[PDB]
């Protein structure tokens, strides 16, 4: 996240740190839909043109997390996966459409003070929110500047009209996806960045005042440039997806 | 079910420092 | 790397 700040204690409580064993980092961002389902981009566990292609067996996720090199001795718990479930149609080929990862943990975890389960949004959550000016919340431990925090970061980005999105890349599009953050002319900024991948975007309900996951941090070219956007998988577009597998597995 | 409600702010009735800039936002 | 080791 560049142009954040410091999360405070228990303010994401369902942000998720992917990390590899061996060598032993941050692979990504991903956040706790229940106690035993992670939700994650694809693109942090398979992408073919970088070699990148994760195993269940080469991951821990490392949930209540604040410090991002600290072992939180009582207060993260460490999960190893069951099985890593890929939408089908994930286009790593050419712009990341479908760009969403199932994560099943080997064990439950228990909920407590700074682990707690996020919002899958229904169809008028996202109808009401998903809307162009409204602020959404990105939080994740990567990159600072396009440089590692100590501490979980936060930054609150609008949702940009979908034109604008179309019009800031030579990538195309899809209706799985969304852009956000501030354009040139609004004097603020900020974004995710190498690292922040998996992780949530999040608005809270102004009906029910309880926290959704709209989007996955997708991509976007470079991190913090003027007239350039974050793209993130649209979460409800692809819930049938991941109801499709829950109630499956 | 319990979803989207933080057990340190939400539960206690407690907001974060920038989460009025989103309800600001709707 | 930065990181403290886990169990
Ligand atoms: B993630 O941490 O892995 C990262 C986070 C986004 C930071 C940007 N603000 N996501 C990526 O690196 C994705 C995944 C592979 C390529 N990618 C990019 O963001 C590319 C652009 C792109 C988009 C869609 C398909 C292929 C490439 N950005 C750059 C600078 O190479």
């Amino acid at each position: 996240i560049v142009e954040g700040s410091d999360a405070e204690i228990g303010m994401s409580p369902w942000q998720v740190m992917l990390f590899r064993k061996s060598p032993q980092e941050l692979l990504c961002g991903a956040s706790l839909i229940s106690d035993r389902w992670v939700l994650t981009a694809a693109h942090c566990l398979l992408y073919p043109p970088w070699d990148k292609n994760f195993t269940e067996n080469d991951l821990l996720v490392r949930i209540g997390k604040h410090s991002r090199t600290r072992y939180e001795r009582n207060i993260e718990k460490i999960s190893m996966l069951e099985k890593i479930y890929i939408h089908p149609r994930y286009n790593w080929r050419e712009n990341l459409d479908r760009d969403i990862a199932l994560m099943k943990l080997k064990k439950p975890v228990a909920f407590s003070d700074y682990i707690h389960p996020v919002c899958l949004p229904d169809r008028e959550t996202a109808a009401s929110l998903l809307q162009a000016g409204y602020k959404g919340r990105v939080t994740g431990w990567g990159n600072l500047k396009e440089g590692q925090p100590s501490v979980l970061q936060v930054v609150n980005l609008p949702i940009v009209e979908r034109p604008v999105c179309k019009d800031s890349t030579r990538i195309r599009i899809t209706d799985n996806m969304f852009c956000a953050g501030y354009k040139p002319d609004e004097g603020k900024r900020g974004d995710a960045c190498e690292g922040d991948s998996g992780g949530p975007f999040v608005m809270k309900s102004p009906f029910n005042n309880r926290w959704y996951q709209m989007g996955i941090v997708s991509w976007g070219e470079g991190c913090d440039r003027d007239g350039k956007y974050g793209f993130y998988t649209h979460v409800f577009r692809l819930k049938k997806w991941i109801q499709k597998v829950i109630d499956q597995f | 079910a319990d979803c989207g409600l933080r057990p340190l702010f939400e539960k206690k009735s407690l907001e974060d420092k920038t989460e009025r800039e989103l309800l600001e936002s709707y | 790397g930065d990181f403290e080791e886990i169990p």
